[PDB]
RNA sequence: GCGGUAAUUCCAGCUCCAAUAGCGUAUAUUAAAGUUGUUGCAGUUAAAAAGCUCGUAGUUGAACUUUGGGCCCGGUUGGCCG
RNA sequence: AGGGGAUCGAAGAUGAUCAGAUACCGUCGUAGUCUUAACCAUAAACUAUGCCGACUAGGGAUCGGGUGGUGUUUUUUUAAUGACCCACUCGGCACCUUACGAGAAAUCAAAGUCUUUGGGUUCUGGGGGGAGUAUGGUCGCAAGGCUGAAACUUAAAGGAAUUG
């Protein structure tokens, strides 16, 4: 639901998964959210700018969360031959 | 695995997936232009003849079919069709 | 209440399995829900050893032993301590000893 | 009881009704 | 958008070559891990190890995103790897456990040995398993030194390597502290080489 | 599929299968046989009336050890047997 | 054997969003297959799929995105009047404001909503939420 | 004194961390009771069984109380606590620890129109335990809450108004009862929708910029 | 059954543990010394805390212990580990190569010094 | 499937994507055409007729170096068989199988294969009448299976 | 389930409840009952998968045939409109 | 009703035991196992898991068949083959990850894809007894098989763990 005179509703919108980009829970305690640096053409993890991947508890259970990550960071130029498209 | 390249497979993939299991099936077989020595007795045969054929010369037999694909005869010139 | 997976023998796809009967008692069992053992015994047990190398007219020999198939029942391999009886965590142990 | 030996009896049971009624009828 | 300086260079080639580090697994494998490609007869089951170096620089980068080392925590509890994971202590933060994995650590917040670290590093998770449970239940993330042979199971970065080697793992635990240490300002000097080498990473018997 | 046919043509098989199955209930069997009104003694009726008989004196089941100190009626309506209680504290010597 | 390819197709898919996975490879791509992915893309819960066209039936191969919890078929396709969809999708759909209920009618293949907007029943095939 | 030993009682110390939302956010597992008691004070704590369990023992038998307890605040969040001790007030303090650790929000939605402010659940829910299981499915405004006196005391701590519960199996069992919905609350927080489906980026949160000033 | 309780375990362990440097290795003033640093009720308690004292210390000085020891252990532990054997011989002066060897390299794109060879059979 | 076993195993044939292929033959399709004729005439049954066509000479398949079917060209030719090719192999193999029940009645494996085998034969006798490619009232039996094997 | 000599349960005196001239009991039936289950039940061990197979009625039964585009307008929209 | 009826072996002929052994445990032994004319159709006939279809948890040596390998040794080494290994299989018989799945739980690659409930069908059950007992109807030479209640009685019967 969204209603258009103003009335902000739906307190505390969930934070959503990036691997399967299904739903993270409330209390699921097993979700992570992966905090990687950029490096900006001086070799220095520069403080205040990072990128983040959230995986969820049912990726990790699952155990592709490693491959998710790869093809993740591959999609946002993060890594460069982890993960072929193509398997 | 979660996501993966279902529109193009590689090569090597694909000839380990079953014939009938790949995006369109296509036949594991092909066509052997053989010859036996002497007359040219050029003639065609599937990989899985089946059948012991032999050219109308004389008794020349230029197959002996097992489960699979066919045994060839001793001495004889075949090309990949 | 299925105590054993296995069902408490070695039929899976067989439909049935003449049997052959325990040598002691010869109670109602299958042959593979038998405790068919490969039982291995010396000569003399390792007692009279001195005496058969001193006796014997060719010393220092390999000196084999007695091999033979003992088909056993369950109730008389659990009252001759033929096999064990284990808890439910560890009645999976497929390795024997 | 036993259920084999409930159906023994019953059995006989049974039997000894059959001859009792084809006896009176 | 990488500068394109945190590429192989032959020296660091060279040094996994010489550690054999290329060499994973026997035969069997996880069909997780697309890391072993034409793996030949014999067992040879060969690593790539420009994935090997692009999965250690992206730990790296994770740890150096990190801001409070004393938070970062690392786990070994494999003769193998209590060395290293001491040499990583000593290198910089990444406060250690050595021995034995205490269950209890990462979460029953009265124990003494508690810890919360805002990640876990592993080296073999067939012995330190107890860790990557932990971490799943106190939602933390794990990098896993796994081998082709490896449960991956509840791990997010995956280093493709060899457990069953002494130098390989040693090896990549010193290019772990090395990078985290370029990539925070401990080498700042890019071309030349680092100050020692991980033949730190060892034992002498007597 | 669940068991049961999930045809758009099946309500004749659906129908004959809650037929059958109905019997398998006491109340549905009984209301349809007709227990109540042939082989109940009331005849099927709330109340009946009777004449008393005599006094019984059954005892209780464990565990309990008292005499209820019921009646024996003979129903008019059929003439069958039965056996009344006296529900209250010394009804007996009114109901004799 | 093959009774219904549309719903071994959606449960495929069922299977596919489940487990997580964002591909799934579908046989035999029929064309009520074929409608009813293009209302889940115009309603954007599905999100891409590709007709390989083998000469036999077909294959369906969809890029999927985890914006759709479960769909399912109705089987048998039940006849269904105007109180009949308003009975339909007040029973399989969350809420009333989301999910699509669909049915094959005169006008073409159209989720429950705009069956109502055009007036016209059909028969009921399966949902979308 | 307080002196709570953990990173969230640290940060709620210095007050970084000033919401429930936030904490539900990031769903950083919490670990105290004095956290959830001075983030959202406007609680009430009601019990409505605690029950005798038995452990035959050689010469007798040992009883412990286990009590069940629902604790939450009246707008959104809710938690239930299972605990077995001695005593029926430990066990009420017990119960009360675990469900004030165990505290979870609650999606409220309209059953249509979105005039006003939330009424009833969002989607229909299932949770099971055991083999009782309980759906709740968003009743139209001013019906009420319609569940067994158990649910129907949890939902008025709920706050939501208006929902429609359906339960099968044996929910004569109320420990299992209560639990079921405690799942099903937790599945329609954790369905999705297109308002869901809206823009979700999130970037780096400020966790890492206020981790640097913990103990330890 | 002569080892003694897990209370004057952990007595003798706190101890040592935060008076090593006061103490010493002989036992009569381990006792002299325990008697004026630890309040204990029993002179029989005294005795076997001090004995158990000695007896961990000679173990210590004879046998190696994990980290029940004073820093001490820990410096030593840290002076031991960084003793290099000698000089750096043999460190890859042995580079010998062979196909597999060259074919990843070769894959990888980052060509080294390899020299083929393989078994000569 | 496997209509009268348990068993599922697949080993069917993948008929390729090409449907006019490979073209490079320089006999037309009638030398194609006069070949099935000639091998019907000498008295094959049309699929013995479509593989040793296939593995004598280079065919992708008679339906794609035709016009037509094997069977279409048979028939418009008019050297169709008077049963289709499955009916008569169905009924030569329950005669077989009657001979052996009269040899050795004491065969109940054969006598249960032999019921099987006539149940298969009645179902496509069935299928055939309603397609109407066989007569109505066209019925199997043990007598007249003697006369229409041979 | 209570009552076997401290019965809160029986009989009786003060207090309370459904209701108010209306309440109690009996027999049916509906909700309860997702214990008849089309929605929407279970069949390994709680009752229940025919010993196995064939087969008529019955139920169900690959995929494909105009899938496709351009302009105008009788009619709506809290409308980028008070 | 016939053939073997050698040997064992329902029924039947002994003792430490007895207040009782006509029960276990000695010996012997009728009926009783292969087969003419054939019946009988029951079993814990069990995987207590209907059949036909589609997708899914370290996973190998495998059983039948097929494909590829400086592939391994030889036969008649360098001119087939058989056997072996390494990979891919297609088809059929089995299981331990605190399974994210299911179940009351044992446990389950199905007992999952079932309150987010619908792929197609057949059969069976509706608390425990009475009772698999029917006046009845069918098959059988019989024993008996199939079908199959009700009156009445009862608040439990039962399943899975968990405490001695």
């Amino acid at each position: 639901m969204e209603n258009d005179k103003g009335q902000l509703v739906e307190l505390y919108v969930p934070r959503k998964c990036s691997a399967t980009n299904r739903i993270i829970k409330a209390d699921d305690h097993a979700s992570v959210q992966i905090n990687v640096a950029k490096v900006d053409e001086e070799g220095r993890a520069i403080p205040g700018e990072y990128v983040t991947y959230a995986l969820s508890g049912y990726v990790r259970s699952r155990g592709e969360s490693d491959d998710s990550l790869n093809r993740l960071a591959q999609n946002d130029g993060l890594l460069k031959n982890v993960w072929s498209y193509s398997r | 695995v979660l996501v993966q390249d279902l529109l193009h497979p590689t090569a090597a993939s694909e000839a380990r997936k079953h014939k009938l299991k790949t995006l369109v099936q296509g036949p594991r077989s092909y066509f052997l232009d053989v010859k036996c020595p002497g007359c040219l007795n050029i003639t065609t045969v599937f990989s899985h003849a089946q059948t012991a054929v032999t050219c109308e010369s004389c008794s020349t037999i230029l197959c002996t079919p097992t489960g699979g694909k066919a045994k060839l005869s001793e001495g004889t010139s075949f090309r990949r069709k | 209440p299925k105590k054993r997976a296995s069902n408490g023998r070695n039929k899976k796809g067989r439909g049935h399995v003449k049997p052959v009967r325990c040598v002691n008692c010869s109670k109602s069992i299958p042959k593979d829900k038998a405790i068919k053992r490969m039982a291995i015994r010396n000569i003399v047990e390792a007692a009279a050893v001195r005496d058969l190398s001193e006796a014997s007219v060719y010393p220092e020999y390999a000196l084999p032993k007695t091999y033979n198939k003992l088909h056993y029942c369950v109730s008389c391999a659990i009252h001759a301590r033929i096999v064990r009886v284990r808890s439910r965590e560890d009645r999976k142990n497929r390795a024997p000893p | 009881m036993r259920a084999k030996w409930r159906k023994k009896r019953t059995r006989r049971l049974k039997r000894k009704r059959r001859k009792v009624r084809a006896r009176s009828k | 958008s990488l500068p394109a300086t945190f590429d192989l260079t032959p020296e660091d080639a060279q040094l996994l070559l010489a550690a054999n580090t290329h060499l994973g697994a026997r035969n069997v494998q996880v069909h997780q891990e697309p890391y072993v490609f034409n793996a030949r007869p014999d067992g040879v089951h060969v690593i790539n190890v420009g994935k090997t170096w692009e999965k250690l620089v992206l730990a790296a980068r994770i740890i150096a995103a990190i801001p409070n080392p004393e938070d970062v925590v690392a786990i070994s509890s494999r003769t193998f790897g209590q060395r290293a994971v001491l040499k990583f202590a000593a290198h910089t933060g990444a406060t250690p456990i050595a021995g034995r994995f205490t269950p209890g650590s990462f979460t029953n917040y009265i124990t003494r040995s508690f810890k919360e670290p805002r990640l876990v590093i592993v080296t073999d998770p067939r012995s330190d398993a107890q860790a990557i449970k932990e971490a799943s239940y106190v939602n933390i993330p794990v990098i896993a030194l796994t081998d082709l042979d490896s449960p991956s199971e509840f791990v997010d970065v995956a280093i493709p390597c060899n457990n069953r080697g002494k130098h390989s793992i040693g090896l990549i635990w010193y290019l772990l502290a090395r990078e985290v240490l370029r990539l925070r300002g401990a080498l700042v000097d890019r071309t030349q080489p680092w100050s020692i080498m991980p033949d730190l990473y060892f034992y002498r018997d007597p | 599929g669940k068991g049961k046919p999930r045809g758009l043509n099946s309500a004749r098989k659906l129908r004959v299968h809650r037929r059958n199955n109905r019997w398998a209930e006491n109340n549905y069997k009984k209301r349809l046989l007709g227990t109540a009104f042939k082989s109940s003694p009331f005849g099927g009726s709330s109340h009946a009336k009777g004449i008393v008989l005599e006094k019984l004196g059954i005892e209780s089941k464990q565990p309990n050890s008292a005499i209820r100190k019921c009646v024996r009626v003979q129903l008019i309506k059929n003439g069958k047997k039965v056996t009344a209680f006296v529900p209250n504290d010394g009804c007996l010597n009114f109901v004799d | 054997t093959r009774s219904s390819v549309l719903a071994d197709a959606l449960n495929a898919i069922n299977n596919a969003e489940k487990t997580g996975k964002r591909q799934v490879l579908i046989r035999p791509s029929s064309k009520v297959i074929i409608k009813f992915l293009q209302v889940m893309q115009k309603h954007g819960y599905i999100g891409e799929f590709e007709y390989i066209d083998d000469h036999r039936s077909g294959k369906i191969v969809v890029q999927l995105n985890g914006r759709l919890n479960k769909c399912g078929v109705i089987s048998p396709r039940f006849n269904v009047k105007i109180g009949d969809i308003e009975k339909w999708t007040a029973n399989l759909l969350p809420a009333r404001q989301f999910g699509y209920v669909i049915l094959t009618t005169s006008a073409g293949i159209m989720d429950h909503e705009e069956a109502r907007r055009k007036h016209v029943s059909g028969k009921i095939l399966g949902f979308v939420y | 004194g307080w002196v709570p030993v953990t990173k969230l009682g640290r940060l709620v110390k210095a007050g970084k961390i000033t919401t429930i939302e936030e904490i539900f956010l990031h769903s950083l597992p919490v670990k105290e009771f004095q956290i959830i008691d001075t983030l959202l004070p406007g609680l009430q704590d009601e019990v409505m069984n605690i029950k005798p369990v038995q452990k035959q023992t050689r010469a007798g038998q040992r009883t412990r109380f286990k009590a069940v307890v629902v604790v939450g605040d009246s707008n959104g969040h809710v938690g239930l606590g299972i605990k077995t001790a001695k005593e029926v007030a430990g066990a009420i303090r017990a119960g009360i620890i675990i469900a004030k650790l165990s505290v979870i929000p609650i999606r409220r939605g309209y059953w249509g129109t979105n005039l006003g402010q939330p009424h009833s659940l969002a989607t229909k829910t299932t949770g099971k335990c055991g083999s009782v299981t309980v759906r709740l499915i968003p009743a139209p405004r001013g019906s009420g809450i319609v569940a067994s006196p158990a649910v129907k005391k949890l939902l008025q701590l709920a706050g939501v108004e208006d929902v429609y519960t359906q339960s099968n199996g044996k929910t004569r069992t109320l420990e299992n009862t209560l639990k079921a919905a405690f799942v099903a609350i937790g599945n329609t927080y954790g369905f999705l929708t297109p308002n869901l489906w809206a823009e979700q980026p999130l970037p780096v949160s400020p966790l890492d910029i206020y981790s640097d000033e913990a103990s330890a | 059954g002569r080892v003694r309780t897990k209370t004057v375990k952990r007595a003798s362990k706190a101890l040592i543990e935060r008076y090593y440097p006061k103490l010493t290795l002989d036992f009569q003033t381990n006792k002299r010394l325990c008697d004026e640093i630890a309040t204990i009720q029993s002179k029989r308690l005294r005795n076997k805390i001090a004995g158990y004292t000695t007896h961990l210390m000679k173990r210590i000085q004879k046998g190696p212990v994990r980290g029940i020891s004073f820093k001490l252990q820990e410096e030593e532990r840290e002076r031991k580990d960084q003793y290099v054997p000698e000089v750096s011989a043999l460190d890859l002066s042995r580079l010998n190569v062979d196909n597999q060897t060259s074919d990843l390299v070769k894959s990888l794109g980052l060509k080294l010094p390899l020299s083929v060879i393989n078994v000569s059979a | 499937g496997r209509m009268h076993s348990a068993g599922k195993g697949i080993s069917s044939s993948a008929i390729p994507y090409s449907r006019n292929a490979p073209a490079w033959f320089k006999l037309s399709s009638e030398s194609v055409i006069e070949q099935i004729v000639k091998y019907a005439r000498k008295g094959l049954t049309p699929s013995q007729i479509g593989v040793l066509l296939r593995d004598a000479h280079g065919v992708t398949q008679a339906r794609v170096i035709t016009g037509n079917k094997i069977m279409r060209i048979l028939k418009s030719n008019g050297l169709a068989p008077e049963i289709p090719e499955d009916l008569y192999y169905l009924i030569k193999k329950a005669v077989s199988v009657r001979k052996h029940l009269e040899r050795n009645r004491k065969d109940k494996d054969a006598k249960f294969r032999l019921i099987l085998i006539e149940s298969r034969i009645h179902r496509l006798a069935r299928y055939y009448r309603t397609v109407a490619v066989l007569p109505p009232n066209w019925k199997y039996e043990s007598a007249t299976a003697s006369a229409l094997v041979n």
